[PDB]
This record gives C-alpha cells, sequence and structure tokens, in this order.
C-alpha cells in the first residue's frame, strides 16, 4: 500500500541524522573539537531555519519541510499536516537503529541507507524511500 | 591535575519580586517587537519582484544560503538591520545584500549574497558599506569568501555617495584584489545577469562558477573556470571547490571541555530590564554566559566600578571586561593593567558596555577622569588579540572609545534591543549649549529669555532620544547586529570559533604615559 | 657612464592659434577663480572672531603655522577647500582645521592646527574627515605629526555624524596611539582652552607644550611636559623637541642632478583649455613637468591610448601612466606589464588621468574592456611603490578604479581646476534610466510618454552636471587640493620628497589571471 | 562537512573492439621486452664475477639492499637502465651503481651501492652522472644518504669524462659536503676496499661503518666510527645508526583516507597502445591512476587541448595538467593560470605529456604559439611545489620545455615503454635541412638534385628514430626509469610519499609579460 505521511516523516528525521553523524566524525579529526559550527543545530539570529526537503515514494514525489526548532526536535510539515517529529540513532549489536517520535507517538526500528535508498525495517514491515538524484552530475 | 574546585558566580533571582515581573515584561516586549522585524525583513522584497524572480527560474537568496552550508550547521547573520528606515521613501530589507559566516565543507567561510529582488540588487550606499564591512571581518580573521553575484550596479540616483570616494564602491574590488594576495580564497558565483559593471567581480575573483541562462563569457572569454546548469548545480560545484581549496585549521590556544552556565539565560529579561535608570550587576550576566558559571576575578576590591576576569566560553579562554559603574582612575587602571596581561598570554578579550550618564553627578571632575581613561584607550586601541564588544546598556562620551567601540576594529560588536549610544545624554547636551549661548549673548550684552532657553532645548532633546535608538544605530552599520539577549552566549561562541582562524600575533605598545 | 645623449619630448605650440588663444582665455578665468576664492577661505573665520582671538592675545592659525616651520621654507597645504559650501547655511572656512606638511628643524612632519575662528573650533564632520586624511597620509609616509590643539569639541547639532562610527572622532585616537606604537612621534602644543574631550589629545602625545594661561595640569597632573609662556615661547619650544628627535632620513633610491622642464608651464593653459570634448596630447604635459624633458616611452606602438615610460621630477626616478584616448585591452596589458615593471624596481608612479566618455561610442564592448581592465585594477591594487594620482581631465566609470583613485589609496591625489568626476556621463545615466522604466513598463503593458522621458532626463542630467563640479568633490575629502597647473611640477615635487621618508617594500601580487 | 557525492571519470572500453584488441597485443610485447631486459640487467656483472665476489664472503649488492630496508618494505629503484648499449664493446649492467629509495627504520632514504661485479666497481661516466642524480634527488627531497661503498676508482681509459669537469666525479664530495652543512644524514658503509681515492666518501660522512677484513683505519687512523665482523652486521648496526638519526616526518598538506581507482590499470595496455600516430583521451589514464576515479576538471570548455584539474593519489592533493591534442594559445593561458594556482595552495603538480607531431599540419602560426607557450615555461620554472613528470607519448619541441622536461628540475621524471622524445620528427628535421641547402645552393647558383635531396633525408630519419628510443634515452640518465603503465599509480605514490620529506616553501615569480 501507499506509504503514509508518518514513514516519510520518520525517513526524513534519519536522513538528517546522518548528516548530523556525518559532521561529528569531521569533527572528531579536527583542531576545534568544540566549536559552536559543528553542532547541527541549524540555529540562525532571530530567525528559524526551515529546509525544503523532497522524496520519492513510488512514482509519487512528497515535499517536506522541516524546521529546525530550538529545543532540538522537528516540526515537518507535509501537504496541510504538520508533525512534530523528534528522535535519535543508536546502534543495537552492529546495525543502526533509529528510535522517534512522531506527535507524541514512539517507533523503533532499524534504518539503512545505501545508495539513494532509505530502508526502514520494523516489525510492520519495510519502508524505502529514494532520495532523488540531484541529476546535475549522474 | 584539574581537579579542584572553583567557586562559581550568579545567584537566583527574586521570580516573585514585582521589579522582576516588570522588567521581563518589558525585555519581552522589546524581543517580541524585535522579532517581528526581522521577519518582516526577511520576506525580503516584496511578492511581486519574488514571484518574477522565481518565474525566471532562479532561487532566492535564502534558499541559496540554505543549500549551499553545510547541512544543520549554524549560520551567522550579520546587519538584518542595515538601511531599516534609513531612505526616506524606499524601503531596503536587509540593504539589499545577505551576509553571513557559515559552514561549507567543514570551513567557515564569509558568504556575500546580493537580493536581487530589492531594487533589482542596485547597489545602494548602505549595501556597499555592508560589503565592505563583511570582507574587513573576512580579511580580519582570514576566512574565504563566497560571492553570489546577482547585480545591478550602483544606483544611480545616489552614484555620488556610491562611486567616487575611498570607502564607496571601488574598494570593494580593492580588498579582494588584496585578500587574493594574502592568500585568501576569492570564489564568485555568477547566479544572475552579467550586467555592466559586475563582470569585475567574477575577473577579479581566483576561480568562477557561471550559470548557464554571457555565453561568450564561458566559450570564448574564458573568464568562466566552471559552467553550471543552474543555481541547485552551482552551489554543488563551489562546494566542490571548497573542497579543494586545501586548508587546515590551526588553532594556538589551549581548549578544554565545554560547560554549560549554571543559570537560564532567559533570566536576564528580568535582570536586566529596559530602564536604563536602574542599574544591575554585570557578574550575573556574566554567570549567566560563561562556561559553567565560573570566574576568577582579578583586582576585586580595587577599581570595583570596571570587573576584570578570566572565564573560559565553549572552552575557549576569555577575558572579560565590563562596567559595573562609574568609570573612575582606578579602574581606568585596573583595565589597562588587564589588557597588557590578556595581551601578554594571548587571550582573547570579551569588553561589555554598560557606561552610565552624568546626569547623576555634576562635575565628575571630567580632567582626571581622562588623564587616566587615555592609558587605557590607548591600551585598547594597541591590543592585537581578538576584541568582541557587546552593549547591554547605555554608551556615551569618551567610555564608549575606552571600552572598545567601533572606531578600535573589534572584530564584532553587537548590540541589546535596549541600548543606547550617543555622545552625551539628551539633556545635558541642552544644558551646555543653553550655557554656551547664555555666556555668549551676556558677552555682548543681550539677553536671553527662558522661552529661548525652552526653545534650544526641546529640539536637542528629542533628536537626541530618537539618534540613540539601537534601530537607528544599526540602520547604519554601526553594529554587526542587534542579538537577543537569551541567545548571547550561543552568538559570542560562533563569533570566537571564527575569529581563531587567523593567528595570533605579538602585541606592541605605544608609551604609556606614567 | 652617463653621457650619451636622449632625446626630449614637447613642441612649442602655436602661440598665434585661435584655439590656443580661447584654451588660455578660459583656463586662466579658472585659475583666477580658484586663486580668489582660496584668499577668502584663507581670511578665516571672519573680523568678529578673528579681534576675538588677537584680544586673548593669541596667535592666528596661520602665524603659527609660519612661526613654526623653518624659515623661508614651502609649505604644502592640504585640503584648502574642505566644507566649500557643504552645509546648507553655515560657511565653515577650510574645514575649521588646516593640514599641511612642512620642514621643521630639517625634517618633514605633517602639521594639524585648529582653527579657533570658526564656530570656536568645533569639529564639523568634515573636520573630522580632514584629520583622519592627515594622520592616514603621516602613517603611510612615516611623518612626525605636530598637533595644535584649539578645540572646541564635537559640533553638538551633528553628533550623529561626528561621534559613533569607525570613521568618526575616536578614530583620531585609535591613530594616534598606533602611530605612537610604530615610533612615529606625536606631539602636541596645546595653545587654546584644555576644554572637556580635548584633553585626551595631549594625554595621548609622546610630548606635550602647554600655555600658561589647566594650571592643574602642568603642577600637579603632571600631563604638562613642558610649560610655555605664550605661543612664540611654545613654537620655539616645538622647534626644539623636533631636533631632540634623533631621526635622519634614510632614501634608498638612486638620485642624479635635477633639471629644469625645456618648456615653460604656463602654456599647459592653452594646451589644455577648459573643454573637455576637445583632447590633447599628455606628452604635451609630460614634456612640461619632468626634469629635462626627458622621458623614455615605453611600448610606443602598442595601445597608444595609454602611454607609458620613465623619467625623472628633482632627480628621482618616476613611471609615468598615462591616458590619451579611449582605454582598450592592449592598452589595459601594457599598463600591467607597466606596473609589474616599476614594482619589481622600486620605482614611484605617477598617473595622469584623462578618461574619455564613451559618449563617442555606444557600446564599446564593455566586456572585454572590462575583462582586461580587471588585470590593470588588481596590478594598481597589489603595488606597494609610492603611488600619486593627478586627474588633469575627466574621471568616469572603472577607469578612474584602474588609473589608482582614491578606492586604490594613492599617497595624494591632486585635481585641476577643469577636471570631471562620476559614474558617468549625465546624458548617459539619463538614457539608461529611461531604457530601463521605458523596458518595464512595456513589459507590464504601461505606456511611456516622451513628456516622462523628458522629465525623467532633465533632473539627472542637472545633478550630474553639479556633482561633477570640481570644489564639489573638494569640499568633500575626495582630493587632497585643487592645484594651479602652472604649479604642477613643484608640487609633485613636494610629494614625491615627503613619500620618501617611508622605506619601500616589496610587492606581492595575487593571481594574474592570464 | 564531507558527504556530498562527485561524479567520477573513466568509462569501460570495448573490449571486443579490434583496435582494443591489436593495441592491447602491441603494448604487452613491449611489456614483455621491458621485462626481460630489466631481469637481465638484474643479473649483474656475470657469474665468473658473482662468484668471484662470493668466493671473498661479501654479499651480492641486491641481498645487501634486501637486508638492509625494512622487511617487506617496497624500494623504489631508479634508472635500471643506465649504459644500456651505451660503450660500444662494454657491458655495463645498471651503469655499475645501484640507487634507490627505500624505507630503513621507518625513514625514507636514499641508497646508494657500488657494484663490485661489474669492472670491479670502477666508475664509469654513467655512474657518475646516476651517482650525481641520486644525490641532487636526496638534497632536493631532504632525505638521508647510505653509500654501500665498494668502489674501484675512476675508470682509467675514460679519466677525460669522470675526473675534471664540473658535473664529473669531484662533484660527488661535494654534494656530500653540501648535504651535511644543511643537516641531512651522510652514512658510508666501507663493505669493499679501501682503495685510493675511496677513503674520501667515509672521511666526508657524518657517520661510517666499516667491515673488519684498512686496519689502520680503524685502530689509529680513527675514521672508523664503527667496526663490523661482516656485511650482514655492518647492515644491522646501519640500522641501528638510522634509528638513532633523532627524525621525525613533517608533512604540511591535508590528508584524507586513500580509495582505489574505480578501472583496472591493465585496461591503459588496450587504450593507449604502441602507435603514436592514433590519440587517446588523457582522461582514461587520469581515471585510471587516480583515487576513486574522481577528478574536478578546470576550465573544461577552454583550451580543451590541454586537461588541468584537482585529484588525489593515496590522499594526498595534486595537481594534473596533461595534453590532449595540439597545444595552442588558449591551453597555454589556461596552464599558466593553473600553475599561479596551484602555487598559491601549495599543491604538488603532476605533468603527463603527450606531445603531438606538427606532421599534421604544416605551419602552425609557431610565433604566436610561442608568445604563449613562453608563459607557460616561465610559470613553470618559477614554480616551487613538488613537479613529476610522466612521459604517456611523444614529447617534442619546446612543448617538452613547456611540460615541465628535465631542464625546469621535477623531482621526477618516468617514461612509459612506449614514448619517442626528439628536438622534432624526423621526417620535419630532413624537410628543414633539405630546404635549407636547396635555398642556400640556389642562391650560390648551384643546382640540387633530387638524388641529394634522398642523400641527405634518409640518414637524417634513420638517426632520428634511433635516437627517440625511449631505451636510448634511459641508457643516458634522461629520465629516472622506464615503468610498466600498469604499475603507474604505485610508483607515483611512492615518489610523492618521499616528496613530502622536505617542506613546500613559497613561490616567487618573474614578471608575467601580459
Ligand atoms: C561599477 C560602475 C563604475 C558603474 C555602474 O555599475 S553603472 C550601473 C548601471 N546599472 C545598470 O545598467 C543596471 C540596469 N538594470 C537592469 O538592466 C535590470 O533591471 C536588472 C539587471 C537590475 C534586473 O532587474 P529586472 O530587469 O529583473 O527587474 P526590474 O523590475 O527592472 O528591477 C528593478 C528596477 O530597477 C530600476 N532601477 C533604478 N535605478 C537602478 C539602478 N541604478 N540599477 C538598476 N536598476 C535600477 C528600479 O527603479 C526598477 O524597479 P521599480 O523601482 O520600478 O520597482
Ligand atoms: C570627545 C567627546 C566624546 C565629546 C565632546 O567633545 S562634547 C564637547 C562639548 N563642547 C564644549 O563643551 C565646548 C563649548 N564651547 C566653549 O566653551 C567655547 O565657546 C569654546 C571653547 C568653543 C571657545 O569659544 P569662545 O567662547 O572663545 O567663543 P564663542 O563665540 O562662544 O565660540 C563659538 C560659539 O560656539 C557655539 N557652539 C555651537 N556648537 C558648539 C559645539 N559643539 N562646541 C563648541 N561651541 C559650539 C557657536 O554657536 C558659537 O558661535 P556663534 O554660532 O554664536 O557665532
Ligand atoms: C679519486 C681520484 C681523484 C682518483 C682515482 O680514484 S684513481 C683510481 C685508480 N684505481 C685503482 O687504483 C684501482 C685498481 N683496482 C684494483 O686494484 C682492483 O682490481 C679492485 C680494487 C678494483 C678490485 O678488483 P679485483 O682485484 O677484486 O678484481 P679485478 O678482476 O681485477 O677487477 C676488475 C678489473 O679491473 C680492471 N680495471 C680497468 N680499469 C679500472 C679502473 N679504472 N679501476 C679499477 N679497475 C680497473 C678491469 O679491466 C679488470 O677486469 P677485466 O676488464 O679484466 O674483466
Amino acid at each position: 500500500k501507499a506509504a503514509a505521511k508518518e514513514s516519510l516523516c520518520q525517513a526524513a528525521l534519519g536522513l538528517i541524522l546522518k548528516e548530523k553523524a556525518m559532521t561529528d566524525t569531521f569533527t572528531l579529526q579536527a583542531h576545534d573539537q568544540f566549536s559552536p559550527f559543528s553542532s547541527s543545530s541549524g540555529r540562525r539570529l532571530n530567525i528559524s531555519y526551515t529546509r525544503n526537503m523532497t522524496l520519492k515514494d513510488g512514482k509519487n514525489n512528497v515535499a517536506i519541510a522541516v524546521t529546525y526548532n530550538h529545543d532540538g526536535s522537528y516540526s515537518m510539515q507535509i501537504e496541510d499536516k504538520t508533525f512534530q517529529v523528534l528522535g535519535n540513532l543508536y546502534s543495537e549489536g552492529d546495525c543502526t537503529y533509529l528510535k522517534c517520535s512522531v506527535n507524541g507517538v514512539a517507533s523503533k526500528a532499524k534504518l539503512i541507507i545505501l545508495e539513494n535508498t532509505i530502508y526502514l525495517f520494523s516489525k510492520e514491515g519495510s519502508i524505502e524511500i529514494d532520495i532523488p538524484v540531484p541529476k546535475y552530475l549522474s | 591535575y584539574h581537579g579542584d574546585s572553583v567557586a562559581s558566580l550568579g545567584t537566583q533571582p527574586d521570580l516573585g519580586s514585582a521589579l522582576y515581573q516588570e522588567n521581563y515584561k518589558q525585555m519581552k516586549a522589546l524581543v517580541n517587537q524585535l522579532h517581528e522585524r526581522v521577519e518582516h525583513i526577511k520576506l525580503g522584497g516584496g511578492e511581486k519582484a519574488r514571484a518574477l524572480h522565481i518565474s525566471r527560474g532562479k532561487l532566492l537568496p535564502r534558499e541559496r544560503i540554505d543549500n549551499l552550508i553545510d547541512p544543520g550547521s549554524p549560520f551567522l547573520e550579520l546587519s538584518q538591520f542595515a538601511g531599516y528606515q534609513l531612505y526616506d521613501n524606499e524601503e531596503v530589507p536587509g540593504g539589499g545584500i545577505i551576509t553571513g559566516i557559515g559552514r561549507v565543507s567543514g570551513v567557515e567561510c564569509m558568504i556575500i549574497a546580493n537580493d536581487a529582488t530589492v531594487k533589482g540588487g542596485a547597489y545602494y550606499p548602505v549595501t556597499v558599506k555592508k560589503q565592505l564591512r563583511a570582507q574587513e571581518i573576512a580579511m580580519q580573521n582570514r576566512l574565504p569568501c563566497i560571492y553570489l553575484v546577482d547585480s545591478g550596479g550602483a544606483y544611480l540616483p545616489r552614484q555620488a555617495d556610491v562611486f567616487p570616494d575611498r570607502d564607496h564602491f571601488g574598494r570593494t574590488f580593492y580588498n579582494q584584489a588584496i585578500m587574493s594576495s594574502k592568500n585568501i580564497a576569492q570564489i564568485a558565483v555568477v547566479m544572475g545577469s552579467c550586467t555592466a559593471g559586475g563582470a569585475y567581480v567574477p575577473a577579479m575573483a581566483d576561480e568562477n562558477i557561471i550559470v548557464r541562462k554571457a555565453d561568450l563569457h564561458c566559450r570564448k572569454s574564458g573568464v568562466s573556470d566552471h559552467w553550471a546548469l543552474d543555481d541547485h548545480h552551482a552551489l554543488h560545484l563551489t562546494r566542490k571547490v571548497v573542497r579543494n581549496l586545501n586548508y587546515q585549521k590551526k588553532l594556538d590556544v589551549t581548549i578544554e571541555p565545554s560547560e554549560e552556565p549554571l543559570f537560564p539565560a532567559d533570566e536576564l529579561y528580568g535582570i536586566v530590564g529596559a530602564n536604563l535608570k536602574r542599574s544591575f550587576d554585570v557578574r550575573e550576566v556574566i554567570a549567566r554566559i560563561v562556561d559553567g558559571s565560573r570566574f576568577t576575578e582579578f583586582k576585586a576590591f580595587y577599581g570595583d566600578t570596571l570587573v576584570t576576569g578570566f572565564a573560559r566560553i565553549f572552552g575557549y579562554p576569555v577575558g572579560i571586561v565590563g562596567n559595573n559603574g562609574v568609570l573612575f582612575s582606578e579602574s581606568a587602571k585596573k583595565g589597562t593593567h588587564f589588557v597588557q596581561l590578556c595581551c601578554q598570554r594571548n587571550i582573547p578579550l570579551l569588553f561589555l558596555q554598560n557606561i552610565t550618564g552624568f546626569m547623576v553627578g555634576r562635575e565628575y571632575e571630567a580632567e582626571g577622569i581622562a588623564k587616566d581613561g587615555a592609558k587605557m584607550v590607548a591600551a585598547v586601541a594597541c591590543a592585537q588579540v581578538p576584541k568582541i564588544t557587546l552593549i547591554i546598556g547605555g554608551s556615551y562620551g569618551a567610555g564608549n572609545y575606552g571600552m572598545c567601540g567601533r572606531a578600535y576594529s573589534p572584530r564584532f560588536l553587537y548590540i541589546w534591543p535596549n541600548a543606547r549610544i550617543s555622545v552625551m545624554g539628551g539633556e545635558q547636551a541642552a544644558n551646555v549649549l543653553a550655557t554656551i549661548t547664555k555666556d555668549q549673548r551676556a558677552r555682548e550684552g543681550k539677553q536671553f529669555s527662558s522661552a529661548d532657553e525652552a526653545a534650544l532645548k526641546e529640539p536637542i532633546i528629542k533628536k537626541f532620544e530618537e539618534e540613540g535608538n539601537p534601530y537607528y544605530s544599526s540602520a547604519r552599520v554601526w553594529d554587526d547586529g542587534i542579538i537577543d539577549p537569551a541567545d548571547t552566549r550561543l552568538v559570542l561562541g560562533l563569533s570566537f570559533s571564527a575569529a581563531l582562524n587567523a593567528p595570533i600575533e605579538k602585541t606592541d605598545f605605544g608609551i604609556f604615559r606614567m
């Protein structure tokens, strides 16, 4: 069946968290370990950052607007509905597991991004969401 | 060994106090007004020009910034209020240009993007001033510059203020050349039309990226170093170029693990309030911003009006100098001593200005205060460590110079929404002028009436009140921004981080007039 | 061996020619007007304030300068026209301050003297700008500064333009401190009242001289280093202090015996005239000013529009670059080559600007001209040899930048009484604006009438014509003075002499975009 | 942030193509021949001298190298083909000396070992040239030198070419002294007889190791610093000495994790082939050698004949410049720009030469091509970053100079087994000579016959063909070795690693003739 709104929210959160993890890896090597720039906060002076993202579900293309709240939670609006999502990645055994709350509903899954496809494996099932290629290259 | 404990500043304020309630109300109102105005400026040139810009297929400048910087990286915008009601009938949001510091490919860079929506990206005088300030910051802190050129040239109806003089438009190119000579990367991205007087920016740059849709420039002129299909591709290419810069950050100061302050920052609203007549202990602010609220005061019982000490912000060492009352001889000497000490040990300096007006005291023997403040002024001017100034209250007279005002080239300067800056208080200036005219017309035997006294006094009062407004001072580029106090710590962190890119070099002092 | 002969430039002009007669008439009229205005400015604040100043026993500032400098030494005054009709109703002769370079005890020094007659010596914004320019000159050329302080503080009704910003009043003190750190002597002579905000100047200075009639300052404050009975005694003490400076002039360029030019300088009046539409050969000017009229041209047949070569002025070597027509690609490349060559050999540079307007040619393919002029701009900006610019004709557009305008920090910049400076010609700007509005309102489907075309065009024409006036440009400090052409050689000599005080250091260039 | 993707070069070649098959056959044949010749050279002086050397108890030089270097470390031998058929009747394998770079005790060192088997270790002129080249490499890259001295002195029948001149035998000692002055370790191991003219090497060295079986040298002369029982003990002592050197490698470039190229290297055989008349895209080679096949081209659509860009090899940054056709004006300007850029950012440079002959085009207006190639030549000469040249095809005329030939001191220079090097193509030289003689003898009225034309042409053709052979060029030391293309990447890695030992210092440029 067609993927719901919440699955797309979880996938977007996972991609953002992977970007944060990469930022941490780069920070570890650098001299300036504690610089505030290395945080993935997305803070701005007197404005709240909203990032426009596009994710491909099946044939359909779905646009998510992710607002980086000050507290660290994300306010993602897709279509006419706004979802409050807070989550984190931690490693269970050897597999990266995303635990995330969407509008206060807690869900646990294991997240694998290979190439342009995000796989969320959970008890309910597997959800695959495709990052569109920039197509300016490749 | 780093295990012994240290005493921490700060006390829990009285939330039940009526004074705290009233101060909180006023400061929260000021911050809400600031946020609303910033949102309106963020909206840009207008729905008309925004729709036109989108129809041409180009991205809005804020979207350009969002895609350019690293994902989730904080972006430090500067001078969001340039041109705010500066010109009589023309609304120029953000000065028509967006300047900030952000992390691209793991490197702090200064990003300068023209806003095409505002008057087709023409260059108002304030726009030139903003750009020159940004270039100065990048030169001083040794930061790569990225230009997102969507320009329209000088605003012709105001050419006399844009073209001819030293700090006018040409200085831009001058800065570019110089920063190229000192090996500071210059990247130009021609995301708009390559109009007359615009091609100079790509030609001066070290590397170019040009969006496809002059055509002669990429194929034959060879000005183009890279050629991009559209905006997204151009931004990606820019990130790749920045990576290829072959740069590594060199820090030369000791680092310690960072720790949050012990007290919530929003309490500042209650402590400071909006009334300058009431006073407060700067130690409260210091406790709210520094790491772990740990502070090591220096000469605590001498010159109590100045508060000087050492602390850490996000693990970096800082020497903090702040006003706690009327500055005196002992305070000036303490400040000079502390500045020398910090310069010797290569520690960044942070000034907090809360200069107190002289309405309280008639004379204050300006001669001795001057004789001592001159020493502090010389010491501050000759210093070479990074200096960051923050104006949390009034700033008047030579005290502003003594506490590292704009003339003394601090790396950054911010003001809180409740500041006031002017040469003197309005009433003091009125009294001075009234006395001058009275004495003169007595000298020539003319009679001075009280009606004339009021006639001189009132316009001066209103004019000084109007000119002291933070928005008035930030409309011109007299400060790098108005910041919500609740965020102050964070901003300082970012600022200091950037200031660490440049190496710290030794300080040379003039003759210390003993 | 230095015996082989060299060909000399210059030809005898046709005195009988009607064109020469008319040009001579016009230029002589301009020079007479300039001389009359200078005399009126020299008269000072007015007979009222002059009588009051004399009654107090103090000397007039020009008399102070006359007694201070060496007997019979020439004095190079700067910016005599600052504030000329700058403010609407207030007449501010000379900007209220007198700045110049003169020889004291055999040492070139920069003298800065407040004029007490003009508004009690208050500081108008233009006065601050003039003083900052003088301090910048002294810093760059490493000249001792002598202040003759008779001040009145900031002009309160204009505080917003004098106190707060970076290039505002405080920068003065900043400069003082810096120039003390780099071992450049600072001498202050308090010849007037030590009012509020004035004591900072003596306190910052290395050495002080105070005229007796604060009293506390000499006896107890100890700010006073010397104590003089009156003005004459103070000036003598200043000369003694300057002698005690222990300084010797170090020159690092080859010197040859000087020889006068072969042709009279007044002939320039006939050659140049007052009409910019007519053109002339810059080689005539070069022949009139350089030593012995000897000139060694470089690349004479390539880029003929630019003329570049080597000569000597009062025995010093100079590289001369001047415009002889519309600048082109080849001219830009020749200029870049010549600038590199002169920088390599450590030779001072002298630019002569006679930029030609684009009214003659519609397009001139601004893209290629820009692509090449960028190289020349970069080369000029990065240069480190002393640079002196002289504007003998029109100066428009980016050509002004290419020929070392103010933005590029020439050590000096002078203009002839017939110059014009602006971003473009007036009619060109009018056409540009008319086309923009026509195209836009066509885009929105609105009709554009010819009456509207004239309505836009005429104000722009008048405004550009007014703003291009030499007096308009020199009222603001956009140039260091308007000079009679007949004296040009002499002025240059003095200027170059001063510029030789500082050592010449190596030039670093950015990436030469090939 | 380092997460955004980058496009990769390279395409899968058509294995089924007949052209690919034929090219693969030819190149594989060339490589097999090269390997066989190298094996024969490795066999050494001969079974006679090898048995004699073993009977004396001494180790063979290759065994010495094997025991000296770290276990399993790769060893980079240089100039394995020196003296290959250089002298008419005398076979001199390897030039009689073995030079290479290897890791001893974790330090890159330059090892120079005399081969006693070849003519008793006498010094042929080519041997002196090889040793001087090795010493030059070590000096430039700041590498400790280890000498395994088993010498026999100069080859007397050729003394006139070995003893007297500047680059003759004495320069060896000169280099030693200089490299000792600049603190570059000199270690000498006297593993053979200390004959006349040999003791100078131990005496010049910083430290000595002498195998027991002069006796006077260790006991009384005191030249001996260490005294070893036999070869194995001497090599162990050498490793201990190297450890005691107190040296640590200082790198000043950014490093990234290394990644293998996306395409197999052996495919190069098919792509390049052995026929120079056919051409190929250098981008294929670049894709085969650089890390991850990731390449960031610079000015792709201007001067398409030159290919310039940035890449990484084993994590180090490199700027790659290669020929893809006939060089032109735009190509030269692009190359100059790229060289300036790389020098500014302190990035090593890698040149790939595939100069195309002028047989295709009669004139090619050599004047303009020269006028532009001069700029590229100057830029390459003045550069200071490490430069490594690789000749993958033809190398003719001034293009060889422009692409950093031997005269321009690249840190290393290698050639593929299919290269050709000469001043011109043979037929072009024949035509030039024929035209010269024809025109001259026409000038004197003499008749020129076609038989004479063939008589001049044929010897020139054969001579140029013979002299262009890679083996001819490597017999003399014109290159540091002939490398199998399939190993190219690896070699470059090692080379660049060694080049990183020396610090990179700033580049000074001459006058850029615009
Ligand atoms: C360095 C040196 C030494 C010298 C120089 O640089 S000399 C440079 C000369 N400039 C040009 O040659 C650019 C002329 N512009 C154009 O060619 C275009 O306009 C663009 C490119 C700006 C894109 O703009 P666009 O075409 O996409 O939209 P538009 O609405 O047309 O944009 C707003 C409209 O610009 C009008 N406008 C008024 N004054 C100016 C002005 N000074 N510059 C530009 N535009 C202006 C404005 O009045 C109207 O809007 P309004 O007021 O009616 O609402
Ligand atoms: C650094 C920082 C951080 C801060 C500061 O520095 S805050 C400095 C405050 N200034 C003073 O505290 C000096 C107050 N002057 C005086 O005490 C005297 O005046 C002297 C000392 C100036 C000598 O002058 P004098 O007494 O010999 O003659 P006088 O004719 O009186 O001189 C002209 C008359 O000055 C009037 N006038 C108007 N505006 C000003 C003005 N801004 N400053 C001075 N004078 C002014 C003018 O209107 C009238 O002439 P007019 O217009 O009627 O013709
Ligand atoms: C620095 C300055 C300023 C000056 C000088 O340095 S002036 C140095 C003068 N040199 C000597 O004083 C060493 C004289 N050698 C000997 O004393 C020995 O020979 C040893 C030590 C070389 C060991 O060699 P060995 O004795 O173990 O074996 P051997 O077969 O004998 O070795 C091969 C045979 O060497 C013959 N041979 C021909 N030419 C030479 C030559 N120039 N040097 C050495 N040998 C040569 C070769 O023709 C024959 O072999 P071949 O050609 O018959 O097959």
